[PDB]
RNA sequence: ACCUCGGAGCAGAACCCAACCUCCGAGCAGUACAUGCUAAGACUUCACCAGUCAAAGCGAACCUUUGAUCCA
RNA sequence: AGAGUGUAGCUUAAAAGCACCCAACUUACACUUAGGAGAUUCAAUUGACGCUCUGA
């Protein structure tokens, strides 16, 4: 009588660990609710993927959490919290390698 | 249930996209972007193209 | 010609270079997170109970250039320090401490009903006719 | 409508009952605590 | 003619705290007002 | 397996059984308030940080703020939001108060303490005041951070500050050609007696800015300093070349440093006529190069990549036809 | 009775894991009509097929599941 | 008579931050926006003006 529950599994998770190199775009972690937040130089996708938006390694920091005030839920949320409690979250950053481009001699006018 | 339909450029251009709307509903008159006139211009439904 | 000998690769030193230029990096994640990170300076305005306070502070966090109504050159000029008309001096202040500082261009982020604050709008009102840019140049990639 | 010498009164109306209630409320409190 | 009503609901109170806080609650009625300390149902 | 806790552990200080007697964040911006706090605290766990890191004078005040609000006239213009500010006497009284301060930190933030003094810092006692002469009618001034064109810094500046000897040098942190580290000095006038200028003993003659095109935004510091007895000192970029370190270094224990005023010079004509005119070189022009794009090791067989994966290794565009 | 897809447990913590296994759900709707075009770099349901995400750029503006080929 | 002594309600704040209030939105609370008041007890680290405690 029980039918259907034959999907399998998204493959999902972090596909950079921490400190991994990772160039601009690759995907760092596919989740299907956010498990961990994009840090700096991280992005998020239509799905809640995390891909890094420059050239670096991958760090996994515990930061404070203030979510954009039109999240209304979160809002609530936060708004039930006691004075002292602040909430936590895990984030993803990229730690960008290489400058963003050197100044070149080009032409001895 | 809801059909696709084929929007026209009322700017005299070949050009069409497809839409859906409601059965039901009224036949569509819509801004949209032509590419050949590089500009926002009305499109009418013409034909039916399937019902979805 | 010894003063024509140039290292093939120039080496400028000044922290604002790449920002000025607009090529710098801005921290471009923290979308799930308010405020975001992706600016060169931002202006912060701290409302207390007493004092109105502005700053304008640079990504890495170190405050550039702050204007304080705490400060007894500018409260010595106005009645409360906790209203419209202190805000707006505020960032008449800072507008002008902006532009001495070089910095012409910044972001400032606020909350839904900040925005709405007329004190607030006031306080725009006055950077922008000082001539500070609320809007950051994009990134030129 | 209205002219400027009412809107000051007014004002210095609220002001006043803004120091008259603080009084109020503070000398209600002290009785509370003592 | 119409009398609008209102409803307070407290909970906890302590022994010199509900003495305090009924007796500022007599002194303070402003005019002709009807007080109550029922009890819920 | 649970490993504990390296320290304490957020929220744990409050957590108590009770919640409903704790006061909550009735506000969203108290909350933010707390989380920047806690934000700024430092942590035992990996945080974003780490990787990307009189009396009567009182009295006075008193007074006249109770003046102030004695007068009716300033509670009315208050409360009609009209009043306001003057805006030079407050910059005046900022500058003698905590101007300095101020200043301290936009140089810190500019980097002028770390590439002159490796990070030795000090405070700019002196309110000075450099400003080139545009013109004749007119004098741009040259603030902490100002934007000044080489155009209008082609000839030497007006410099003014309430004060009594001095020595006053302009360097530019970032202009050399060839030396990362170096710098070129523009000016310097020494054993200044007072406040005349004119009477300053001129080492190095006066030059004006020269960032090369397309290398950025270069960053010139006047510096001054207070001088207890006079010393005797020592178009050349080799001898226009040398460190603010080591030469404050030399000259230390008579000399220090009591006022700054820096300014932000892009490219201008004047460059060009500075590197032809005087400089007698070709000027040296730069550009800002990206490192170029990357791209994975190409592969034999690019499965399920489009046509342009081959566009992404080719480096000439023009066809090309081997041995035919 | 079932045959495809998806969610939860078995399968506790990267991924992955069956069943006549224990439960639940879907064959789209609402929206708009840039919900456009292009394009680095990646993910991928253990193959392939198919399916995802996406910087930069251009252009308007200021979205949240079902099925191939041939054939018409 | 003696001890502790002492910043507006609180501050290992140095004249600040939290607290506090009215006005509008709220049934109401709350939020937000506008405004409001506030102190380092007097003399030279020290003595004496005020508070708490120990006794009669
Ligand atoms: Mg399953
Ligand atoms: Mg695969």
């Amino acid at each position: 009588k029980n039918l259907g529950g034959k999907s399998s599994g998204r493959r999902q998770g972090i596909k950079k660990m921490e400190g991994h190199y990772v160039h601009a775009g690759n995907i760092i972690a596919t989740q299907r609710h956010f498990r961990w937040h994009p840090g700096a130089h991280v992005g998020v996708g239509k799905n809640k993927c995390l891909y890094a938006l420059e050239e670096g390694i991958v760090r996994y920091t515990k930061e404070v959490y203030v979510p954009h005030p039109r999240n209304t839920e979160a809002v609530d949320l936060i708004t039930r919290l006691p004075k002292g409690a602040v909430l936590y979250k895990t984030f993803v950053h990229v730690v960008p390698a290489k400058p963003e481009g050197t100044f070149k001699l080009v032409a001895m006018l | 249930k809801n059909i696709l339909v084929r929007m026209v450029s009322e700017a005299g251009t070949g050009f069409c996209f497809n839409t859906k709307r409601n059965r039901l509903r009224e036949k569509l008159t819509l801004l949209h972007y032509d590419p050949v006139v590089k500009q926002r211009v009305l499109f009418v439904e013409k034909k039916k193209i399937r019902s979805l | 010609v010894e003063n024509e000998a140039v290292a093939p690769e120039f080496t400028n030193r000044n922290p604002r270079n790449l920002e000025l230029l607009s090529v710098a990096r801005k921290e471009r994640g923290w979308r799930t997170v308010f405020p975001s990170r992706e600016f060169w300076h931002r202006l912060r305005v701290i409302r207390t109970q007493h004092h109105v306070e502005a700053l304008v502070e640079h990504q890495n966090g170190k405050v550039v250039v702050s204007a304080s109504t705490r400060e007894w050159a500018i409260k010595k000029h106005l009645y409360s320090t906790r209203n419209v008309v202190a805000c707006e001096s505020i960032g008449r202040v800072l507008a002008q401490r902006c532009l001495e500082a070089g910095i012409n261009f910044m972001v400032y982020q606020p909350t839904p009903w900040e925005a709405a604050s007329d004190s607030m709008k006031r306080l725009q009102s006055a950077m922008t006719e000082g001539g500070v840019v609320l809007r950051e140049p994009q990134r030129i990639y | 409508e209205l002219t400027f010498e009412e809107t000051e009164r007014r004002a210095l109306l609220l002001k006043k009952w803004s120091l008259y209630k603080q009084q109020e409320r503070k000398m209600e409190r002290d009785t509370i605590r003592a | 003619l119409t009398t609008h009503e209102r409803v307070v609901q407290i909970s906890g109170l302590s022994a010199t705290f509900a003495e305090i806080f009924l007796e500022i609650i007599q002194s303070s009625l402003p005019e002709g007002v009807r007080l109550s300390v029922k009890e819920h149902t | 397996r649970r490993t504990p806790p390296l320290g304490p552990m957020p929220n744990s200080d409050i957590d108590l059984s009770n919640l409903e007697r704790l006061e909550k964040y009735r506000s969203f911006d108290r909350y933010r308030r707390r989380a920047e706090q806690e934000a700024q605290a430092p942590h035992w766990w990996r945080t974003y940080r780490e990787y990307f890191g009189r009396t009567q004078q009182l009295l006075e005040r008193k007074q006249a703020i109770q003046e102030l609000r004695a007068n009716v006239e300033e509670e009315r213009a208050a409360r009609l939001r009209t009043a306001s500010v003057p805006l030079d006497a407050v910059r005046a009284e900022w500058e003698r108060t905590c101007g300095p301060y101020h200043k301290q930190r936009l140089a810190e933030y500019y980097g002028l303490y770390r590439d002159l003094f490796h990070g030795a810092t000090f405070v700019p006692r002196v309110p000075l005041h450099v400003a080139y002469a545009v013109g004749e009618d007119d004098l741009m001034p040259v603030y902490c951070g100002n934007e000044v064109t080489p155009t209008e810094a082609a000839q030497a500046p007006e410099v003014t500050y309430e004060a009594e000897l001095w020595t006053l040098l302009l360097t530019s942190l970032d202009g050399h050609l060839l030396e990362p580290d170096a710098e070129y000095l523009h000016w310097l006038l020494t054993n200044i007696p007072g406040n005349r200028v004119a009477e300053g003993q001129v080492t190095c003659p006066y030059l004006p800015p020269f960032p090369a095109r397309g290398s950025g935004i270069h960053r010139l510091a006047f510096l001054l300093f207070k001088q207890d007895q006079p010393i005797d000192f020592s178009y050349q970029l080799a001898q226009r070349t040398f460190r603010t370190f080591d030469f404050y270094k030399k000259h230390q224990e008579t000399m220090t440093p009591a006022g700054l005023s820096f300014f932000q010079c892009r490219w201008d004509d004047s460059v060009t006529y500075i590197f032809h005119q005087l400089l007698d070189m070709r000027e040296p022009v730069f550009e800002f190069v990206r490192p170029p794009p990357y791209h994975p090791k190409q592969k034999r067989f690019p499965h399920r990549q489009p046509l342009r994966y081959l566009d992404r290794y080719r480096d000439s565009h023009e066809p090309t036809y081997g041995i035919y």
